């Protein structure tokens, strides 16, 4: 899963 | 009588992803591995650790009846089915890593096992000894020498939270979860409470997946967020929120304490609308 900064 | 288990286990799983014929956490992905290792487990007890209850044998009972159960209500399934798989899903997820964490390679390790935050690890030794797992009545009147919780709704809201494998037990690695999310230790039920209890942001149990829908609803109300605990990466909260144009974006923040990260983004004009609502608890 796409997990930002 | 351990032997038989692990073998029934294996035979539950098998058929499961048979009849299981998408993104973290998958069962598709989940019931294979899951298989692979207790395997590993059954290999290693043909040939252990510190005996007596809350000992590996104890532990492998306890998890091995739980992982029936949970696999005969994934079987007797296959939107309200979404949810209901999604929620299984992140169940065998805790159970895969709650296994992977005290018998990697199929070898006991719950003896030596060493939480994350030193304040929690000393009371789980120091009360528990050398167990790796506790039923929940036990560690609720345990963790009542440090930290006691209110009996009643509060405590089954805690017990909730702590039992990442919906077992009834906790284990060591159920605890070292659950200190991580709540640190720092002095305040540890103080931060549960307004955090999971009283704060209008906290999601449990919910997928990634489940958020960025969840947070559609408030798309047009950037400063929007919700937190919840990561599924992949286990102690470490993931925080989704409405950035500025409208985009749902998910980030685990730093490892520190969440309500100084949900102080910090609230001051930074980031965390303002607690699941969308307009009133943010003042966390100080
Ligand atoms: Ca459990």
């Amino acid at each position: 899963n796409e997990y930002t900064a | 009588e351990e032997a038989r288990a692990l073998g029934r286990a294996v035979r539950m799983l098998q058929r499961l992803e048979e009849q299981c014929v998408v993104s973290p956490p998958s069962l598709r992905d989940l019931l294979p591995r899951t298989a692979q290792l207790l395997r590993e487990v059954a290999h290693s007890r043909r040939a252990g650790g510190p005996g007596g209850p809350g000992g590996s044998g104890d532990f492998l009972l306890i998890y091995l009846a739980n992982l029936e159960a949970k696999s005969r209500q994934v079987a007797a399934l296959l939107s309200r089915l979404r949810r209901q798989l999604a929620k299984l899903a992140i169940i065998f997820s805790h159970m895969h890593a709650e296994l992977h964490a005290l018998f990697p390679g199929g070898k006991y390790c719950g003896h030596m096992y060493q939480l994350t935050k030193a304040p929690a690890h000393t009371f789980w030794r120091e009360s528990c000894g050398a167990r790796c797992v506790l039923p929940w009545a036990e560690f609720e009147s345990l963790l009542g020498t440090c930290h006691p919780v209110e009996p009643g709704c509060t405590a089954l809201a805690l017990r909730t939270t702590i039992d990442l494998t919906c077992s009834g037990h906790v284990s060591i690695f159920e605890f070292d979860v659950f200190t991580r999310l709540f640190q720092p230790w002095p305040t540890l039920l103080k931060n549960w409470q307004l955090l999971a209890v009283n704060h209008p942001g906290y999601m449990a149990f919910l997928t990634y997946d489940e958020v960025q829908e969840r947070l559609q609803a408030c798309r047009d109300k950037p400063g929007s967020y919700i937190f919840r605990p990561s599924c992949t990466r286990l102690g470490q909260w993931a925080i989704g929120y409405v950035s500025s144009d409208g985009s749902i974006l998910q980030t685990i923040p730093a490892n520190k304490p969440l309500s100084q990260v949900l102080l910090e983004g609230q001051k930074d004009g980031f965390y303002l609308y607690p699941d969308g609502k307009t009133h943010n608890p003042d966390l100080t």
